[PDB]
């Protein structure tokens, strides 16, 4: 009924066993609230735990003053005592009265491979307690330093994916608005050209789709757009058909390095879903526009054009509609 | 610096095997070759005698250990190498369990370049009507190993070992073989502390021999050094 | 004829080639069965090879004992034969009487750059001779280092991805049972929310879909399902609409940092389809679930829930049904 907790306080592996075998109570509220696994957790005891757990303790055992096994061993520095406990279902992000997770005392300790045991199950880096303090704050503050710095990767990481997508937002708004201002100069009555407007604004649309999917996707990640300024596109006046597909076809390549630089990025700080949104969505259409527009650049060339009128007319005419 | 030289490449091999046994006479030849490289002997075996009264699995144990692949650290514990190409002798017990026994007599050494073995058996103690040699065990064979000890009384070696063979009705022979090693010269042979030697081989037959034949392909090697 | 053959032994190259160029018989069977390629394969002799492949040999060649020319090239220790053999044809997983396939042999022999290019055309790690043994085997009982090291790290990889996917099986189906549980809270008559209780059926449903996914991924792959315990769920008793909500999105959570380790850990062991159908399949549910859960719980703690009936009550009326 009691006499349990002693043994597991002692490290008694073997009478905890011998009275555990016969009916005792394994979820034992004490005096203060310590269960025989959280002083099986405090002491540095794989074997008791392992028959605790064994014998249908609970892992999640909200102390007198909020603490949990998987608390006080990220304190302590068992590393198997973390592994086994992890494995059984503790929750690597409970608070304290405080507001301390176990990553929290994990870095105020100063164990490492425990912090990348808790870093690989969910542990969150930018966490914050009552004071207003992330572990790497109680880590830099302690002389704790390698902590520190496999933390600050982290953040770097996240900051700088958050970045990106937020630059690549505001490209594919200002190829959209390029694409406008390409098909409202074929609408002109001294550029009588139908179907060049009309594929120009077509694409126009498409590419406001594509940064519509980008910010829906920075909303599911929890990260925050940030809009900025769109400049405006270079020219007023496209020569002809033929440099207005050669610009859009310079356009659709610095998009695509974009992308390039972005998945890079995405696959060094090892974010599988980010590279694998990336690819489906954007990687393979832009192979599409690129090989489609040096195709109309090379009819165009082929077939006499901008020295030729009834080149761009014809074409326009029988390729463009 | 000599003894192991003499096994550079592939060798080819001719076996003849001259036994008696219970009124039985036979010649035995087998052609093949092999490579000590790899420890890998590749052989087939006819019989000139027409049928003969013994199984095929009998003449397997007893018809080249200098073939085995012997590694780096074990290049001081090869005797059969040192005497190369001065070849060397050995004398050769056979014991079956619940039937009689082989006394065989072996030479073997290069001649020219080819690898010529021959071999005289004597088998007798047997009976007749029996199992080991009256064709009822089966058509097989086992991984086996060999042990091999120092002799400085002969200075050369014994090498000792035991087969299991078993029958077509899960029941097992076994069969343990002395054998003393010992080289014709009386150069410096080097000098094997005791230890084992694994062997695996493989039976078959050609589809298109009229005679009696067994192919067999096999793969020898020893160890027994813990080394670095 | 026959003249060639002794001409391939010696090395003649220019002999056989003069000799070839006049009609002479390149798929020779001879006295036991030894084609021209096999002895050309045995020395090593790249130029006779070359030019034999190149009149029409045939790569798989059974010979009387049951070898073919990548056998005894293997065995001997000629990588650029080993690589020309492999790109004409020749079939990585052939046997001896024996039963050794050409990585046994290059195992047993200690050749670390054939194993390397065996293994990358297709070599399988643990397949067995007659007698029982693996390369790693024949490897680990002649002193071949390396080679045991490098196979014990596939053999390693494919164990614990098996064990992995075992882990995630067992994991869905304690959601779903989780998920079931909480449905049945909110059918009591002392709580009468009826669309909180069809929400968390289809839920419960939904992730029984998701655990038999893994284990016909785990069939195709060849691996061995092995089936363990169910935990029962934490609660009988989830207080509230708000407590349940949160408890979901926590365990949503969890089962997502599982399957991000799962994912590195297919990394590791260069899997690519096990990562594609991780994250194809996997990995943009999760974040779809983990915003949808985070929108109820703002939703129903701006309401003014649990402290306001009339809050989960018209929340369950409006966004739940």
């Amino acid at each position: 009924g009691k006499e349990l907790l002693e043994a597991a306080r002692a490290g008694q592996d073997d009478e905890v066993a011998v009275l555990m075998a016969r009916g005792a109570e394994v979820n034992a509220a004490d005096d203060v609230g310590v269960t025989p696994l959280h002083l099986a957790a405090q002491r540095g005891h794989l074997a008791i735990v392992s028959v605790l757990l064994a014998f249908g303790a609970s892992v999640n055992a909200a102390d007198l003053w909020g603490q949990t096994p998987l608390h006080l061993a990220a304190t302590a520095g068992h590393l198997e005592i973390v592994e086994v406990l992890l494995r059984s279902g503790a929750s690597v992000n409970a608070r304290d009265n405080i507001g301390h997770t176990p990553l929290h005392l994990a870095a105020w300790a100063g164990h490492l491979e425990i912090v990348e045991v808790l870093l690989a199950y969910g542990a969150d880096v930018f966490a914050q307690d009552k004071f207003g303090k992330t572990p790497f704050d109680l880590a830099i503050d302690n002389g704790n330093e390698d902590i520190a710095e496999v933390l600050q990767r982290l953040l770097e990481c996240r900051r700088d994916a958050e970045a990106a997508i937020n630059y690549q937002i505001n490209l594919e708004l200002y190829a959209s608005y390029v694409y406008l201002s390409m098909s409202y100069y074929f609408d002109r009555d001294d550029v009588a050209l139908k179907n060049f407007a009309k594929y120009f604004l077509h694409q126009s649309h498409e590419e406001r789709e594509h940064a519509e999917k980008l910010m829906k996707l920075q909303n599911q990640r929890g990260g925050e757009i940030s809009l900025q300024s769109i400049s405006s596109p270079d020219s007023d006046d496209w020569e002809s058909g033929l440099n207005a597909m050669e610009s859009a076809l310079h356009l659709e390549k610095a998009v695509n390095a974009s992308l390039l630089r972005l998945h890079k990025l995405a696959t060094d700080c090892n974010d599988p879903h980010l590279c694998d949104f990336i690819e489906t969505h954007y990687l393979n259409e832009q192979v599409k526009a690129i090989k489609e527009l040096g195709d109309h650049v090379t009819n165009l060339r082929k077939m006499g054009a901008p020295e030729s009128g009834l080149a761009e007319y014809l074409f326009d005419k029988h390729t463009l509609g | 610096s000599k003894g192991e030289e003499l096994f550079t490449g592939v060798v080819p091999i001719l076996v003849e095997l001259d036994g008696d046994v219970n009124g039985h006479k036979f010649s035995v030849r087998g052609e093949g070759e092999g490579d000590a490289t790899n420890g890998k002997l590749t052989l087939k075996f006819i019989c000139t005698t027409g049928k003969l009264p013994v199984p095929w699995p009998t003449l397997v144990t007893t018809l080249v250990q200098c073939f085995s692949r012997y590694p780096d650290h074990m290049k001081r514990h090869d005797f059969f190498k040192s005497a190369m190409p001065e070849g060397y002798v050995q004398e050769r017990t056979i014991s079956f369990k619940d039937d009689g026994t082989y006394k065989t007599r072996a030479e073997v050494k290069f001649e020219g370049d080819t690898l010529v073995n021959r071999i005289e058996l004597k088998g007798i103690d047997f009976k007749e009507d029996g199992n080991i040699l009256g064709h009822k065990l089966e058509y097989n064979f086992n991984s086996h190993n060999v042990y091999i000890t120092a002799d400085k009384q002969k200075n050369g070696i014994k090498a000792n070992f035991k087969i299991r063979h078993n029958v077509e009705d899960g029941s097992v022979q076994l069969a343990d073989h002395y054998q003393q090693n010992t080289p014709i010269g009386d150069g410096p042979v080097l000098l094997p502390d005791n230890h084992y030697l694994s062997t695996q081989s493989a039976l078959s037959k050609d589809p298109n021999e009229k005679r009696d034949h067994m192919v067999l392909l096999e793969f020898v090697t020893a160890a027994g050094i813990t080394h670095h």
